[PDB]
């Protein structure tokens, strides 16, 4: 069965890396693109991260240049997802999603645990 | 050229039927070839077979022994000769296909009682 | 009442879909002298000369949904594999290496190594003495000494070598409809990519595409002649692919210096390797040469066509995104050797300055690196083994077409790059009854 | 720059009633919608305006051509609490609930 | 399927069944295990050639039955018209002519060039 | 091999033989080495297709093209009782294309109708 | 002392069941094809044969 | 009864480097392996 599994979620302060894993579980990862996307309380949830795993191509939101990275391996069937300078605002649920069918890349069909990160301020 | 008929009338593409026939007979990665082959020969003789089937072999067409009906096409002699582009007829009567199929099959065999 | 009839040879059509053949020149025993992609199979000589232009024939057009192309593709990765099969594994070579830099900006880049390795008889050892590039060595584990090294490849997967005599520039092969099919090659200058065509002509074979690999850019094609074309899926639908087709040719020039020189490398009986034996020369860094200016010209057309397209959101470019470092660089294998370039130089700058004006200076350069190792076909695990060459390696292309997202250059499919050039056909098969009054 | 606009911001509705939600675009493109439950993953409810997405019962439907968009859910159950948010492919909004009156 | 069951039947009820069982004859519907299929489809296609081309030789294309020319002998079966048409068996019939297979091929050929020496 | 016979012969004998050549023109693991037989077989066949395509393009037949006595001027003894065929054959050679042509249009007069 | 070939390339065994005489093996012309015979005793190598078979 | 039908074994093994060697430790039923001649300890 397709199925995204989601690490662990981090508290730590304020002004640090930041960092989470997702597997696509069941799946051939290689061929279809994967998304990153906030969820937190009363937000207007935003749209974090794009990785086609095959070539590794890589697009980012306006809020997000440079602080926001992220990167695959195909041997372990797993997108990494690393922020930088971790800010207050950063709090939210994170999840790695797909959409629909590996025919147009957006996301509105998987959904992991909702791994969270929290800013210990 | 027979694609040129395809590009005008009925009328005008009546003159042109044949040349269409005549073109339409003819590293292990390049035996790939055969199937391409064996699939057009095997066309090819889809088509002489049935042609055999309604007895209208050699002749390019034949006095058959089925009738036409309204529902089939209504629309009248003048427009499918003249104005008509064969790929609109061709979706018109595709719209039946199957059941403008079928029926000459007993009419060859009523000529061959 | 009228009574029923049956045609033959009515030129009637059905977008059917099949597998189509291609027709390519040949002169020898590798396929005109040495061969990668071309294939005598194919037969010569070019049937294109069957062309005819065709009245009222409007037909709709998808170069999206194109089929065809993905068959050309599984032929090119076939036969290449195919090519790969029998020459020699580099197995053998996966022992330490004991490593240093040069003997002697500079291609400190280059690695010496030296290692152990088996002789003809299969029980006797030797010593070497081996240069590689840096990228292509990985240092064992840091809690060991830094000096040691490994092949990349050793950890995953196997390794090959390239013949010597399999070696070739894409030709131009022509891709040809068996009997019963047809070719239908839209001519309207203005197509937008998927749409009706009224001005459709029809081939026996079509054009001869060049199977030429490059990320990032489309170079050694065939220009446009409108001015420069967009084509698109969507463009409101930001996310996806961008391709640009130029009207006019842009010169680029890549070189290394050096005489380098190359020394072969008994390994076990019957094969050897091929290292790098030392580089001769100033050996200025595989730097490229741009023709001057006329990219900043080049740059104030591409602007004004997106400009057309969508409101006054000022346009402008970025360095590449990043990600692997094929797409963080544009590749291409002009050289046999394969060559990678930061293409950051390409992309800066957004003024009117220099995006509305045009000048002939000097030309622009862009850093550069070489490997040997790679997975050619954009990561797909044919990990193999390109050796080298004698040194003052040159080469010449024209630029045709670019690659781009929207709201930076974009990574691309090479599958998607060819896609680009079979925008102009499609293929159909033959009806040949009908009925009348 | 909000280019869908979700209106009521919220409802209060005992089960079993109908609740609907519209969601107001301004460009070309495919309005799905998304739901999840307090804590709960994600899913896809209706796609392309109009069609329910896999596994989704009859209860959901919505249209139009245009670019105002009106989600219907017929027969509130309460597991159907919770957010919702008005999407298509490149464009999501900023989300609505539905809670017991 | 339909022709076979002419086979379940006597001589009058196959005299209609005779095209349905032409029409199917013709075609129907890692692993290079699988490219067998090319071997038997050339086989199909050369039998239906030999049926066309044979009939050619008769000078009987198109026909299904043709007025041929040439003398008959009761050696070869002497039995009358009613038992062979009526009562008769198709495989029966054929293994009882299968007897004279050879001796009931041959000339033919000879009698189209008989009636080709004036055409 | 009775054609062959013909060969040796004019081109009365060989009138009363033309058939046994049409006769015999159809048919007659780690060992992948013999599979070409099989494209062998398709280019046999392929032939004998063309062959009876071009007899149905035409519609022994009384066709209607004419013949200008420029591709051959000799006499009607000649070409029944002294002419070998091979030799007439290579005399008609020399104007293969010059006399390729026109048996469509042959069908197309009839076509008219 | 060493084996011949391993200076220059590889080696290979020959099967046991894989041992054979040559075999008097004909020659059969395809469909559409035939085989000319010359009888003439006198064949110079190249040109006419009159006993043609 | 019991899984002494398994026996354990540990052996010599080649890293990615051909050079290496590394031990392992692993486990096999018995009909798939067989002990060397007798007149060695049986335990091989």
């Amino acid at each position: 069965q397709v199925q995204l599994v989601q690490s662990g979620g981090q508290m730590k302060k304020p002004g640090e890396s930041m960092r989470i894993s997702c597997r696509a579980s069941g799946y051939e990862f290689i061929d279809c693109t994967l998304n990153w996307i906030r969820l937190a309380p009363g937000k207007r949830p935003e749209w974090m991260g794009w990785l086609k795993p095959r070539g590794g191509a890589v697009n980012y939101a306006r809020p997000l240049q440079g602080r926001v990275t992220m990167t695959r391996d195909v041997y372990s069937d797993t997108a990494f997802l690393e922020l930088r300078s971790l800010t207050v605002d950063d709090t939210a649920v994170y999840f790695c999603t797909r959409g629909k069918n590996c025919d147009y890349n957006w996301d509105f069909e998987h959904w992991g645990r909702g791994t969270p990160v929290i800013v210990s301020s | 050229g027979f694609l040129g008929a395809a590009g005008s009338t009925m009328g005008a593409a009546s003159m042109t039927l044949t040349v269409q026939a005549r073109n339409l007979l003819s590293t292990v990665w390049g035996i790939k070839q055969l199937q391409a082959r064996v699939l057009a020969v095997e066309r090819y003789l889809r088509d002489q077979q049935l042609l055999g089937i309604w007895g209208c072999s050699g002749k390019l067409i034949c006095c058959t022994n089925v009738p036409w009906n309204s529902s089939w096409s209504n629309r009248n002699l003048s427009e499918i000769w003249d104005n008509m582009t064969w790929l609109q007829w061709d979706k018109e009567i595709s719209n039946y296909t199957q059941i403008i199929y079928g029926l000459l099959e007993e009419s060859q065999n009523q000529q061959e009682k | 009442n009228l009574w029923v009839t049956v045609y033959y040879g009515v030129p009637v059509w059905k977008e059917a879909k099949t597998t189509l053949f291609c027709a390519s020149d040949a002169k020898a025993y590798e396929k005109e002298v040495h061969n990668v992609w071309a294939t005598h199979a194919c037969v010569p000589t070019d049937p294109s000369p069957q062309e005819l232009v065709l009245k009222n024939v409007t037909e709709n057009f998808n170069m999206w949904k194109n089929d065809m192309v993905d068959q050309m593709h599984e032929d090119i990765i076939s036969l290449w594999d195919q090519s790969l099969k029998p020459c020699v594994k580099l197995t053998p070579l996966c022992v330490t290496l004991n490593c240093s830099n040069a003997r002697s900006t500079i291609m400190g880049e280059m690695k010496n190594c030296s290692f152990n390795t088996t002789t003809e008889i299969r029980d006797k050892e030797k010593k070497e003495y081996a240069l590689f590039y840096k990228p292509d060595v990985v240092p064992l584990n840091e809690t060991s000494n830094t000096s040691e090294y490994r092949l990349i490849n050793c950890n995953t997967s196997a390794c090959t070598q390239a013949c010597p005599k399999v070696t070739f520039e894409p030709i131009p092969i022509h891709y040809c409809a068996p009997a019963g099919y047809a070719i239908l090659k839209c001519n309207n200058k203005t197509f937008n990519g998927t749409g009706p065509c009224s001005n459709v002509s029809t081939v026996q074979c079509t054009h001869g595409i060049r199977p030429v690999v490059s990320t990032q850019l489309l170079l050694n094609g065939s220009l446009a002649e409108k001015e420069i074309v967009i084509r698109s899926e969507n463009l409101t639908n930001n996310a996806k692919i961008i391709i640009v087709h130029l009207n006019t040719s842009v010169e680029i020039v890549c070189t290394r210096p050096g005489n380098n020189t190359r020394k072969s490398v008994r390994i076990g009986p019957g094969q050897t390797f091929y290292a790098t034996g030392d580089i001769i020369g100033d050996i200025r860094q595989a730097h490229c040469n741009i023709s001057e200016g006329q990219w900043n010209k080049t740059l104030h057309e591409v602007s004004k066509e997106l400009q057309k397209h969508f409101p006054n959101k000022t346009i402008k470019y970025e360095r590449s995104a990043g990600g692997d470092m094929e797409i963080a660089t544009h590749s291409f294998n002009c050289g046999g050797e394969f060559f990678y370039c930061n293409t950051s130089n390409l992309f800066n700058g957004t003024y009117n300055g220099t995006y509305i004006n045009t000048s002939s200076t000097s030309y622009i350069t862009l850093q550069c690196r070489i490997k040997q190792i790679i997975n050619m076909w954009q990561g797909v695990g044919r990990c193999m083994y390109a050796p080298p060459i004698a040194g003052n390696i040159t080469c010449k292309s024209n630029i045709t077409g670019l690659l781009l997202t929207r709201d930076r250059p974009a990574g691309g499919d090479m599958r998607d790059n060819w896609r680009s050039e079979l925008y102009k056909y499609k293929v159909v098969k033959i009806e040949p009854l009908g009925v009348a009054p | 720059e909000i280019v869908l606009t979700q209106s009521p911001g919220t409802l209060s509705l005992s089960p079993g009633e109908t609740a609907i939600i519209s969601c107001r675009t301004s460009q070309y493109g495919s309005l799905a919608w998304y739901q999840q439950r307090p804590g709960q993953a994600p899913r896809l409810v209706i796609y392309s305006g109009s069609t329910r997405a896999a596994g989704i019962p009859d209860r959901f439907s919505g249209s139009r051509w245009g670019p105002d968009y009106n989600l219907t859910i017929s027969n509130l159950e309460s597991g159907d609490f919770g957010v919702y948010y008005c999407q298509q492919y490149e464009f999501f909004g900023q989300g609505t609930k539905v809670q017991v009156d």
